[PDB]
RNA sequence: AAGGCGGCCCCCUGGACGAAGACUGACGCUCAGGUGCGAAAGCGUGGGGAGCAAACAGGAUUAGAUACCCUGGUAGUCCACGCCGUAAACGAUGUCGACUUGGAGGUUGUGCCCUUGAGGCGUGGCUUCCGGAGCUAACGCGUUAAGUCGACCGCCUGGGGA
């Protein structure tokens, strides 16, 4: 449910809150746990690749089950809780031999429903089964690409991907992005739209909620000097020049895709 | 609407003689039951603006039948809306 | 030149051109003409003789495939409606069928606004 | 109107009985009723002034046929 | 409880699995405390256009006393089955009985 | 001369295709009730049951699809 | 109830009418303020977007043509949730009840006669047209009144300005 906030002082005047109620009110499934330590966008060569990351709440790592193998066994759900890594809930599930997981929950869920992957599976939001015994035309999410690897394909917190059609080894997706991609029909999905819908819908209303996910200012490359930006300089604001990187690559249009590899494998590009 | 079990349950239950069935309180109770039965309705289907007008009818008529078993014989409203729970 | 005994004409009709092709009955055209092709044009092409020149042509254009039954489907109204298939049985072809293929949308999509004229 | 021509017969007969069978159909008439679009309010307007027209000229008709004219 | 008229639409290479589909609807209505009042296949028969890209069908007629559950169940079996190809069910006024006019 | 009420059933049925073949036209129309003479009961109750017959494909919806 | 509602199927659901009875026993009518619903266009957020199409562009027409005509075409039209709260939102006729000559239909029940056919005789609801008395400035309305009466409400007071 967003929230807007009452003006009470700037900062709070923009503000939406999404207010979940189901989420689990205390600490995680320490057993799934494991550290996530912080980059600040630099490599082992300590230079800064990935601009504008550092600082922010500490974080740590949910193991969320992506590959989904316990076929054939059911899970009841029994709880939801949030994870800061991602966009998307997660789910702590509980097979019945005693195993807990925690997987993506999709958007339907609910704590005490039950779910089962393997081919014999149902269809029903949760099930993970191979697109080949899923019927074309249908939602899933959390879609492998090659077969035993784990999902890749929407994860995020709103996504689904249709499938549109099937021909053989091979079934078309309708992905989020609306880019048609071919994916072999023995790969696994999980049905229905992924859970928290409403995350884009939420408004930071100040510069220190950004900071708190660790987003660092973005200086804008006309501000600065033309030592470091081909964009900077200028007596006054000037701007005359075709808009690039920071490293002289065009930015407003330009495509940089150069995979050969993988250009069998789309159908048509998005639009 | 209310169901022909439901009506004669009611019917039965609050009626003198089990055949009455106009009689003050038992309008008042088939009325109770299906808006109560429709709080799940609109609940659900809040646009159903058209059915929602039968709704309003009842309460307006279950409040006319209310004040006049009121200021008719007041310990019948009394002991029909402690029965029945309403607030007024 | 590869003979084809059977056609199909079809013909399409509207208030300014009809358009003449003889195909086989897979659709795989065999010969055209139209009445602005038939030297004619503006208020010359939207008449019925401007049409039963374009199916002399098209049976001109379709004589070396050595057809001699011929169907005919019919799109669209217009002047050429009729003295199309007149003519192209003076060419000398034994009509077949006679099919009223004109597009009917059970309340589709949105036709244009009317001219106020 | 799929027509097939009967053995032995003559095309302007079969050519008669197309132009019959669309005029029964009904689809010149549909074409030109549906190229352009016509409001709801234009065709209310339309089917009101034609049953009028079927009306006061039935009781036209009717009581005209009474009285003479000479 | 709610008498349901349900008449689908097999493909005709699924011919063989028809009765072991009807036998299946049947246990599933009467293990739900469901009666059965009519039942007739009606056989490959020529469809008045193509479902798809595919002439003919095998139709199987069956009027129902069930509740309404276990009928969106078996919806729901036609939905997800790709050898159904037709669903219809249409609820009527009462149990009917008598045979079809195209059964004869 | 409705024949509905001729013959006096309560319901029509899809089902009976000769019948609505003697109700509808060579490209699948349904024939007006001015013309059969069908009171308007049982003309809502055949459209109806065409619409279905048309649902199931034991009618066509038209002469030409295919 | 009005706005309005048009393939088919299911689920939930409101209202009307009829037939015999049974029951409560005036429990009714209207309604300022109030509350609710309320076409299209429009606004907000999030989707969607085939066709149509304000705006706009080009072509013509013309004395000119920021138009009609043509070729395109964006918001919009569609969906969800909110807001707006207006129309020649019209029957230009407020709601409820009673009485007052007729005719031809349409629709929807229902009763009776041997249904001796889809008929014959009735009795209810809704609805269309004509028209009598009466009314009205006239046009016309005319048992669904703009006739004869009763209850309550809303409104009008020369044209502009507004
Ligand atoms: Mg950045
Ligand atoms: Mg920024
Ligand atoms: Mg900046
Ligand atoms: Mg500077
Ligand atoms: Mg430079
Ligand atoms: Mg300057
Ligand atoms: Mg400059
Ligand atoms: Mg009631
Ligand atoms: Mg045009
Ligand atoms: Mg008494
Ligand atoms: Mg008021
Ligand atoms: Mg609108
Ligand atoms: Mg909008
Ligand atoms: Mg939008
Ligand atoms: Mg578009
Ligand atoms: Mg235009
Ligand atoms: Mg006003
Ligand atoms: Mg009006
Ligand atoms: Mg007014
Ligand atoms: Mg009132
Ligand atoms: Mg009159
Ligand atoms: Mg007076
Ligand atoms: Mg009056
Ligand atoms: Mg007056």
């Amino acid at each position: 449910a967003v929230v807007k906030c009452k003006p009470t002082s700037p900062g709070r005047r923009h503000v939406v809150k999404v207010v979940n109620p189901e989420l689990h009110k205390g600490k995680p499934f320490a057993p799934l746990l494991e550290k996530n330590s912080k980059s600040g966008g630099r490599n082992n060569n300590g230079r800064i690749t990935t601009r504008h990351i550092g600082g922010g709440h500490k974080q740590a790592y949910r193991i969320v089950d992506f590959k989904r193998n316990k076929d054939g066994i059911p899970a009841v759900v029994e709880r939801l809780e949030y994870d800061p890594n991602r966009s998307a809930n997660i789910a702590l599930v509980l097979y019945k031999d005693g195993e807990r997981r925690y997987i993506l929950a999709p958007k339907g869920l609910k704590a005490g429903d039950q779910i089962q992957s393997g081919v014999d599976a149902a269809i029903k939001p949760g099930n993970t089964l191979p697109m080949r015994n899923i019927p074309v035309g249908s939602t899933v999410h959390n879609v492998e690409m090659k077969p035993g690897k784990g999902g890749q394909l929407a994860r995020s917190a709103g996504t689904y991907v249709q499938i549109v059609a099937r021909d053989g080894a091979y079934v078309t997706l309708r992905l989020r992005s609306g880019e048609m991609r071919k994916v072999e029909a023995d790969c696994r999905a999980t049905l229905g739209e992924v859970g928290n819908a409403e995350h884009m819908l939420r408004v930071l209303g100040k510069a220190g909620a950004a900071r708190w996910r660790g987003v660092r200012p973005t200086v804008r490359g006309t501000a600065m000097n033309p030592v470091d930006h081909p964009h900077g300089g200028g007596e006054g604001r000037n701007f005359g020049k075709h808009p690039v990187t920071p490293w002289g690559v065009q930015t407003k249009g330009k495509k940089t895709r150069s995979n050969k590899r993988t250009d069998k494998f789309i159908v048509r590009r998005r639009s | 609407s209310l169901s022909t079990e439901a009506t004669a349950k009611i019917v039965s239950e609050f009626g003198r003689d089990a055949n009455d069935t106009g009689s003050t309180e038992v309008q008042v109770a088939l009325l109770t039951a299906q808006i109560n039965h429709l709080q799940g309705h609109f609940a659900e289907h809040k646009k159903d603006h058209h059915s929602r007008r039968g709704l309003l009818r009842m309460v307006s008529q279950r409040r006319k039948l209310l004040d006049y078993l009121k200021r008719k014989d007041v310990a019948r409203y009394t002991q029909l809306i402690e029965r029945l729970g309403l607030r007024r | 030149r590869k003979q084809v005994s059977d056609g199909v004409a079809h013909i399409h009709a509207s208030f300014n051109n009809t358009i003449v092709t003889i195909t086989d009955r897979q659709g795989n055209a065999l010969g055209w003409a139209t009445a602005g092709g038939s030297g004619f044009r503006g208020s010359r092409k939207s008449t019925p003789f401007a049409a039963q020149v374009a199916a002399e042509r098209c049976a001109d254009a379709v004589k070396e495939y050595g057809i001699k039954n011929l169907e005919v489907m019919v799109k669209g109204p217009g002047p050429g409606r009729e003295s199309t298939i007149r003519a192209l049985n003076a060419a000398g072809f034994r009509i077949t069928n006679i099919t009223d293929v004109t597009p009917i949308p059970h309340n589709g999509c949105r036709p244009p606004k009317k001219r106020r004229v | 109107p799929v027509i097939k021509v009967r053995e032995n017969e003559p095309f302007d007969v079969a050519l008669r009985r197309f132009k019959r069978s669309c005029e029964k159909a009904g689809v010149l008439a549909e074409v030109r009723r549906r190229e352009f679009y016509e409001k709801p309010t234009t065709e209310r307007k339309r089917a009101k002034a034609s049953a009028v027209k079927r009306h006061a000229k039935k009781l036209a008709r009717e009581n005209a046929r009474r009285t003479r004219l000479y | 409880m709610r008498h349901y008229e349900i008449v689908f639409m097999v493909h005709p290479d699924q011919s063989e699995q028809v009765p072991g589909m009807i036998e299946r609807y049947t246990a599933a209505i009467t293990g739900a405390e469901g009666k059965i009042h009519r039942l007739e296949d009606w056989g490959r028969r020529q469809l008045a256009y193509p479902i798809n890209k595919l002439h003919k069908a095998h139709y199987v007629l069956m009027n129902v006393e069930a509740p309404q559950e276990v009928i969106d169940e078996l919806e729901t079996t036609f939905r997800f089955n790709d050898a159904v190809i037709r669903s219809m069910v249409m609820r009527t006024k009462h149990a009917v009985t008598e045979a079809s006019p195209m059964v004869k | 001369f409705c024949r509905f009420t001729a013959e006096g059933v309560q319901e029509i049925d899809y089902k009976d295709i000769a019948t609505l073949k003697n109700y509808i036209t060579e490209s699948g129309k349904i024939v007006p009730s001015r013309i059969t003479g069908t009171r308007a009961k049982y003309q809502r109750q055949l459209a109806r049951a065409i619409k279905r017959a048309r649902y199931l494909s034991l009618l066509p919806y038209t002469d030409r699809h295919q």
